[PDB]
């Protein structure tokens, strides 16, 4: 995290897995607490690899199309 | 053909940028127009679209001359 005196807040966050909502607390600040950790794992694989490969020439085929949308 | 060498060996993107906006041939209004956005891509596209438009332009001025003269 990085702190600036204008205001503006500069940090860097990396999601790591998906989670439910439990209750919330009136705040400020606003407070939240997790149950179980949600995770799913790959079964039947061969399937989920032809949707991967699918997946990697649509995106292969669709970034070479946004020429001027700020697009890498 | 000061220039002939002096263009090229240079790949300064700001400089490649506005050299040809003030090397177009427009007026103030539209220079100034050209300025308003400070998007490179698009104003690249801008530049290539008059390139294009001033060759065609010179095409259309060949062909009515070379044809006209043969008819004549």
């Amino acid at each position: 995290a990085m702190r600036l005196p204008d205001g503006t807040l500069q940090v860097m966050v990396e999601a790591r897995a998906r989670a439910q909502v439990t209750d919330y607390i009136p705040g400020p600040y606003l407070r939240a607490r997790g149950e179980v950790f949600s995770e799913i794992f790959p079964i039947d694989e061969a399937v989920v690899r032809v949707l991967v490969e699918e997946l990697k020439e649509a995106f292969e085929k669709y970034v070479a199309n946004h020429k001027s949308l700020r697009l890498d | 053909r000061y220039q002939l060498e002096a263009v090229k060996g240079t790949s300064d993107p700001a400089m490649l940028a506005d050299t040809i906006a003030y090397h177009a041939t427009w007026t103030v209004a539209e220079k100034q127009e050209i300025l308003e956005l400070t998007d490179l891509e698009a104003r690249l596209k801008k530049v290539l679209g008059l390139l294009s438009r001033d060759l065609e332009r010179f095409e259309l001025d060949k062909r009515v001359a070379q044809r006209v003269k043969e008819q004549m």
